[PDB]
């Protein structure tokens, strides 16, 4: 019908991927046996779009699974949900990258991904009508970064048409736990631009920031912060998997998204946040969701909209609502903020709709944005690797593994070519 | 004639670094499964 | 002899097991009902079209 | 699966290999009969058909008294008594005995007996090594064996822990010939170091743990310590594990500059640390001041180049974080330009397991840091100062002589040195104008 | 800089005391319900570790509808290389544990195993029943060759789990050895069927036919596949009541072509004197020795 | 059913004869006795009688009585029926001459008659095993005789030889390369195998990997027994690829003239070194190709492999056997002839090798066994025709073998006999 792949490389996306196949998991009313413990017949209309039909009334995940150091993934088989994901789909080399993108890419970057590129094909036609892949990563390290990325070339050039649309982790400058992080985003950036639908720029610092201000949490750990990532995994197909009064999908958006093919880096944020103290004295409405959207306080990103313009906007709300209060709201904060989007397109902010709220929960809403701010992140990154370019600082790590050094110099040409333009459209 | 013979030796070394390696990476898998 | 009476044998230690088990489950974090449910809602509270 | 394999030499290197093994042992709940009554139980402890569990180190030494020792000690029928390795006459002090004329009788065996130990492993990882500079035997055959090694696996890791002799005590005289002599194999065929001196150990005992008569023996407990931290990663499970490799590519930026420093906190008895509450700020400050270093080096005269932060116990990401803000925000701790990013943090979660008896409180939260640094340049200004000093009017030069190498090698290794302080100048050197 | 303890009162007090009171309501609930861990596990436990008495061997023989316990005795393995648990053996049912967290239900199939101990107990209690086929009445006497049944009641009133193999293929298989497994189903089939063999391989066709006795060493035979029961004393196999065997069926043989002892196989009944104890536990008579004289006189 | 009849010779034999045949009891569970204790793969090497006792079906030989009557006094002489047991009143003395042609002659009937009672009652019987020295003179002398009237009696039957070829350095005797040059004629034309061994290299092994730094005959005398074990292993005993005496002597020999592999025994190991050492088939097959570990003073990184036999023993699983050859073919110091693409043979055996009291190898799930024939034994020969010439050039000792009955001209063709076996096993070598 319209089938997702979920791809999962490195740590992260392995970790925050068993997170997100655990609300999904949650909702859709799946024991972590397997089967079905739901109660309403619309949970089970759709689940071909995440699970795949198995004997028994089973079902299994159309989830791949990679890392090239096989130590965590022991953790997702022994977490919660760690009797659902097919050893099949797991595939693991024995040495890890080291945090290098070289290794990961192109030395053992090539033994690794003809099996990863066979159990997707595999799952390619196992489902008849594909709507898309999505994959989860991080541009830090060596794997996610590096072999990660690969696929990305390579399923691109076997299925041109379907979309792809990748929640990958920036790395933040004020808190940054790897010094050849700047090579390795340089090295990735650059591959992801030509070959990718739509990113959403997600990072840690700001996640940090979230629980911290917003829900108060003294001990935020990774867990927590894996939660909200994976909130915002099912808002953005929220209306794909089940009725409403306007639906969507993830092309209805996309289409609606990028003007131009080089603009598709966005900046993604979750609605109903607040803290363990306010759980009663606190109203669950439609315009207090919209009044939580458009702070810089609630973003998920590591850039402050209000230095640049909003290009487009995107809001999709979930749970049962009338309708007539959100193209108020919507409207209004178009024109008491007229400095803060572009003039030369209209009617900027797109709307999409679902009836049936998450679990545990009675209104939702998830703000996908791309903005001018997102132009803050990339240049600094050119802040810090010009600072280890200059000097030839680390670099024989890379120049072990055949590569040439003009594959540097191209990949700060092509993110320079990318702000150049995205400044021309802010002015 | 001689750089011919080396080649068709080192052509050998593959099907039994296969081999290895294969049997290797099952063994790695049981010992992750009891885990 | 130093080395002798260093290296004396002393058994009763045993290694701990659990803090590990704490430190897992402090990485875990709070579940779902503690993260985001509201007013306490039941899994059919809101489910109709 | 990951394994590293130990390559003791001296009697140094049998004397930190007992203390380390030991704490493995003890840490892991192995019985000193070799017997067991979540993670690692494969990359140091191999396991046989009845259970039992043998090392993967060798313990090599041209003097039989200091193995024979372990031989008839509390754990002699835990080690196999093939790796264990004598021979009748040491190098006494002499890199020329210990590398040209003694070395060759054993180092055949020495390399059979490593292979066949690489035979039992499936995936090995790396090769430590650990040595001084100052002992004969521990200089010139780990020499020889290192440039062997090389050529017997050109791909595999090899990290060195070395005992430098300290700026001013030492237990030798021909000890800076010795320490020259041996950098030019840990130079061109290394890739990571951790150079320590007896002395930084010395005060930081005096200081913190209240000892005043310390041992050799407490000595090799914190060394252990060091090591069993280092380890930790691969021989656990954690949020942020790291790998020898990802700490090699963090601390090496240049291949000719592999030099980082160790150091270790927190370090405190059971009545001083009875009232100190211990937090993440505290500690990371603590392996942040001078006094703490375990090499006689001022890092506030020199600018840090790489920093690898292992982490250990009940630590949570975002004191680490504020740690590194709070760490970062300041002027006393200086960067070269080109590092604007400068940290890694590995996590670990086995809180550090105390051996009785020793001298370490039981603590629940450790860190270790590995600081690519340039201070240590100036270590080998006075190691260069000395070896002048002393060859200027070729002092000790005719017993190197008569064993049968040549005079020029010292002034080659000289040469070797001096461009490498070079080499450490320009690194520092800054591109501001 | 002074992270402080629960009742402080301090800095983010307010919110973490919010937390937990909701944590200790969530708890309360499902304490005054029924719902919790530790309680559901307490009341499965205690319905497996249930203790109960056992049939006494009238004549010495063994009859069907008599409750027994199957104990492989600790021969002198001096053959027996690696690491062997020594000690009698009790075959005894186990079950998996994560599965019992999962879900409450009873878990079929359900595995066997063999743990040392012979004090008789719900998890390791066998009545003999019929074949169900033929009409052996309860009572009657056990004979050689004859087929017959063994179950044990588990959890819910009324289970009658008998143990059952079948031929082995690629599909199922021993958890370890690889060899032909036996388990725990409720239903039936003539896969249930067990005879019992005569210890001597050559004097069996004489012994076939006759009445069996108790607490003697036999040999134990499914009928369909031919198989004998047998456990590998080296496979260990680690559980939340402890160390368990790993049991199996596939025959063994040594080079004398004679059952090797992890093919030997004693039946258990209950001591006459004293309900809770078994046979094999029964006091033996104090006496003295007169060998020693005896010899020295000549 | 199958059958082995040991025709021993010597006090070689003799004593080799205590301690293989020590083995044979305590893995079939014979008694001292003969009879089995209250509580048929025996049936190759004993026989059963009506008294239900298990007789060997061996014939000690020597020319001299104290060797056997050792055995006689011993603790196993109601074992062994006095029949079998041949001795002589005086022995040849470290001399071909006297044990061919003056001495052999007067019990050559006698063995001859006893050795066709022990064939009467096989009644198909697998092959005959001579065991013997080149040294002595009886083990040289009548060794050849006996093997030349074996031929006329029984055409089609094997006739395995297991021997003790002279050491390169130690020796026990002086004339012995007269002893050694002479007997090979008859191992050249009337034997079927070879298994030949040399004391010292039993003396490197005992000290490097047993720690006995003070051995004796019997700890060279134990191993010994341990291969021919595990030879006839798989006659006795079943496993997952039994190979019987005639199997591995098609692909081990490919030429008539080419019939001397070399013999090697893994793991060798006590305990205090089986203590600590996991035990895998890939950590007993490397050590069987190791020149350290090997039974003749000969390296084969000095020449090249024509064939193998690897014998598997114990807990082995087949498909382990696959990856241990696997490694062995990728590494270069380990050549083949070119007309050897595949150079192995695996016989799997299920039941452990036993371990009997008072030995060094401590009990083991599993061993290996090794029959490999190679090109670099032919340089063991080079030795003693350079030793042979410098002592037949001078004419010494000549005078006691023309003495005692023999030509001078032997002198010269058993000289050349093995020239021409030295430039056959140099045609191996080239490769087309
Ligand atoms: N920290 C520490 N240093 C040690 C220890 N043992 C020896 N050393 C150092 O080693 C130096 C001397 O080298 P040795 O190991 O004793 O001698 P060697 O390496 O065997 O070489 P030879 O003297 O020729 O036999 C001393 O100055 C010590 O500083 C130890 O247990 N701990
Ligand atoms: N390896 C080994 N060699 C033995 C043994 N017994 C005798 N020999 C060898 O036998 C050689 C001497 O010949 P013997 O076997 O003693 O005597 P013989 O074969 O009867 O011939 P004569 O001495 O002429 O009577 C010595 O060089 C030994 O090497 C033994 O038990 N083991
Ligand atoms: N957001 C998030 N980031 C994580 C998590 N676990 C690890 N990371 C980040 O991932 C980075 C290291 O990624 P790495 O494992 O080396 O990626 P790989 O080399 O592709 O496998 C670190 O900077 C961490 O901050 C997680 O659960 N959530
Ligand atoms: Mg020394
Ligand atoms: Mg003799």
């Amino acid at each position: 019908m319209r089938e997702i792949v979920h791809l999962q490389a490195g740590q992260c996306g392995n970790q925050i991927g068993a997170k997100f196949w655990e609300v999904i998991s949650d909702e859709h009313g799946i024991d972590p046996t397997g089967t079905y413990h739901g109660d309403s017949d619309l949970q089970l209309e759709r689940i071909n779009v995440y699970y795949n039909e198995a004997t028994g009334g089973k079902y299994v995940p159309r989830a791949v699974l990679v890392d090239l150091e096989p130590g965590t993934m022991d953790s997702v088989r022994s977490g919660p949900f760690g009797q659902i994901f097919r050893p099949d789909n797991f595939v693991f080399g024995q040495s890890g990258a080291g945090n290098n993108w070289a290794k990961g890419h192109y030395t053992e970057g090539a033994e690794l991904v003809d099996s990863v590129l066979d159990v997707v094909r595999k799952e390619a036609e196992s489902c008849d009508c594909l709507q898309g892949f999505q994959l989860t990563h991080s541009l830090g390290g060596g794997t996610g970064s590096g072999m990660g990325t690969l696929l990305i070339s390579k399923i691109r050039e076997e299925y041109p048409d379907r979309i792809m649309n990748t929640f990958s982790v920036v790395p933040s400058p004020k808190v940054s736990d790897t010094v050849v992080e700047p090579y390795n985003a340089t090295l990735s950036v650059h591959q992801l631009v030509e070959n990718t639908d739509e990113t959403y720029c997600i990072d840690n610092e700001a996640l940090y920031d979230i629980c911290f201000r917003t829900l108060k949490l003294t001990t935020p750990t990774y867990g927590d912060l894996n939660h909200l990532v994976s909130a915002t995994m099912s808002g953005v197909t929220t209306c794909l998997r089940f009725p409403g009064q306007l639906n969507a999908d993830l092309r209805k958006l996309a289409v609606n998204m990028v003007p131009f093919p080089r603009l598709h880096f966005f900046m993604p944020g979750f609605a109903p946040l607040t803290s363990r103290g306010s759980q009663q004295y606190r109203a669950l409405t439609v315009p207090e969701l919209t009044q939580q959207m458009f702070d810089a306080k609630n973003m998920m990103a590591a850039c402050d909209p209000r230095h640049g313009r909003y290009l487009t906007v995107a809001a999709v709300f979930r749970g049962r609502m009338s309708m007539k209060e959100v193209d108020e709201q919507m409207l209004n904060v178009q024109n008491k903020n007229s400095s803060y989007f572009v003039e030369w397109i209209p009617n900027n902010v797109k709307t999409a709709v679902c009836d049936i709220p998450p679990r545990g929960l009675k209104m939702s809403a998830t703000f996908i944005g791309n903005s001018t701010a997102i132009q803050e992140l990339f240049k600094r990154i050119s802040e810090q690797f010009t600072a280890m370019f200059r000097r030839k600082a680390f670099l024989h790590w890379y120049t072990g593994e055949g590569m040439d050094e003009m594959e540097f110099t191209e990949a700060e040409s092509n993110m320079n070519d990318l702000v150049s333009e995205y400044q021309q459209y802010q002015d | 004639k001689l750089v011919d013979e080396k080649f068709r030796k080192s052509l050998n070394i593959q099907v039994m670094n296969k081999l290895e390696r294969q049997a290797k990476n099952q063994v790695v898998q049981n010992e992750n499964d009891e885990k | 002899c130093i080395y002798r009476k260093e290296y004396v044998p002393m058994p009763d230690h045993r290694p701990d097991f659990v803090s590990r088990w704490y430190s897992k489950s402090k990485m875990e974090g709070l579940p779902y009902k503690h993260l985001i449910t509201h007013h306490q809602e039941p899994s059919h509270r809101y489910l109709i079209s | 699966m990951r394994e590293c394999i130990s390559i003791h030499v001296g009697q140094a290197g049998v004397q930190i290999g007992n203390a380390c093994w030991e704490l493995y042992c003890l840490e892991h709940g192995i019985q000193p009969d070799g017997q067991m009554p979540d993670d690692s139980f494969n990359t140091f402890f191999s396991e046989t058909g009845a259970g039992k569990h043998v090392p993967r180190a060798v313990f090599v030494d041209l003097e039989p008294t200091v193995v024979d020792e372990v031989r008839t000690g509390t754990y002699r029928q835990l080690f196999h008594p093939e790796q264990l390795i004598t021979g009748k006459e040491d190098a006494a002090n002499n890199y020329a005995r210990g590398h040209y004329t003694i070395g060759k009788e054993i180092v055949d065996l020495v390399l059979d007996r490593i292979r066949k130990l690489a035979d039992l492993c499936t995936g090995l990882q790396g090769f430590l090594i650990f040595h001084s500079f100052g002992g004969g035997t521990g200089s010139g055959f780990a020499s020889l064996l290192m440039e062997r090694l090389s050529v017997d696996y050109g791909k595999k890791s090899k990290l060195e822990f070395a005992i430098y002799p300290a700026p001013q005590v030492s237990t030798a005289v021909v000890e800076p010939y010795n320490s020259i002599l041996t950098t030019h194999t840990t130079l061109e065929h290394s890739d990571c170091a951790f150079m320590v001196d007896n002395e930084a150990i010395y005060d930081i005992c005096r200081r913190n743990l209240d000892i005043e008569r310390p041992t050799y023996t407490n000595l090799n407990r914190l060394i252990g310590q060091i090591v069993s931290s280092i380890t930790a990663s691969l021989r656990f499970d954690g949020a942020l594990n790291v790998d020898l490799t990802e700490f090699q590519t963090n601390l090496v930026p240049y291949p000719r500059i592999h030099f980082p420093l160790a150091t270790y906190a927190p370090v405190i008895s059971a009545e001083k640390a009875y009232h100190e509450q211990l937090s993440v700020a505290e500690i990371t400050n603590a392996c942040f001041e001078p006094a703490n270093q375990m090499v006689k080096c001022d890092p506030r005269h020199g600018k840090y180049m790489a920093c690898c932060m292992l982490y250990r116990g009940d630590v949570v990401p975002k004191d680490v974080n504020a740690a590194i803000a709070t760490i970062k925000t300041k002027r006393t701790i200086q960067f070269v330009d080109w590092c604007p990013t400068g940290f890694k943090v590995g996590i670990n979660y086995q809180p550090p397991t105390v051996v009785p008896g020793g001298d370490l409180a039981k603590v629940q939260r450790a860190v270790c840091m590995l600081s690519n640094t340039t201070a240590i340049a100036e270590a080998w200004a006075r190691l260069d100062h000395k070896f002048d000093l002393m060859y200027a009017k070729r002092a000790f030069v005719h017993w190197y002589v008569g064993e049968g190498m040549e005079e020029g090698e010292f002034s080659e290794a000289r040469e070797d040195l001096a461009a490498l302080e070079k080499d450490y100048e320009e690194v520092g050197v800054d591109s501001v104008e | 800089q002074n992270v402080y303890g629960p009742g402080v009162r301090m800095g983010n007090w307010n919110e973490d005391v919010y937390l937990e009171e909701e944590r200790m309501r969530h708890f309360l609930e499902k304490r005054e319900k029924g719902e919790l861990l530790i309680q559901r596990n307490r009341r499965v436990k205690k319905n497996i570790l249930r203790p109960m008495q056992l049939s006494v061997s009238e004549d010495g023989y063994v009859h069907y509808g008599d409750k027994v316990i199957i104990v492989n005795p600790d021969q002198v393995l001096g053959e027996e290389a690696g690491k062997f648990m020594r000690g009698d053996l009790s075959l005894c049912m186990s079950p998996d544990e994560v599965k019992a967290q999962l879900s409450d239900d009873l878990e079929i199939p359900c595995g066997v195993s063999a743990v040392q101990t012979i004090a008789p107990m719900g998890r390791n209690t066998f009545t003999i029943l019929s074949d169900g086929a033929n009409s052996c009445e309860m009572g009657q006497v056990v004979v050689y060759g004859q087929n017959f049944c063994l179950g044990i009641a588990a959890g819910l009133e009324g289970k009658m789990l008998y143990l059952t193999s079948d031929h082995r293929t690629l599909l199922k298989s021993s958890l370890k050895s690889g060899l032909q497994e036996v388990t725990l189903t409720d239903e039936v089939t003539h896969l249930n069927c067990w005879q019992a063999a005569f210890l001597d391989p050559q004097l069996r066709l004489e012994y076939e036919g006759f009445p069996v006795r108790a607490n003697e060493k036999i040999v134990i035979y499914h009928r369909h596949t031919n198989r004998a029961l047998a456990v590998h004393r080296n496979l260990f196999l680690r559980t939340y009541f402890g160390k368990e065997m790993e049991v199996v069926a596939h025959t063994y043989l040594d080079s004398h072509k004679v059952e090797k002892p992890k093919n030997q196989w004693m039946l258990v009944t209950g001591n006459p004197r004293n309900k809770s104890n078994t046979m094999l536990d029964i006091s033996k008579p104090i006496t003295e020795d007169t060998r020693a004289l005896e010899q020295a006189m000549g």
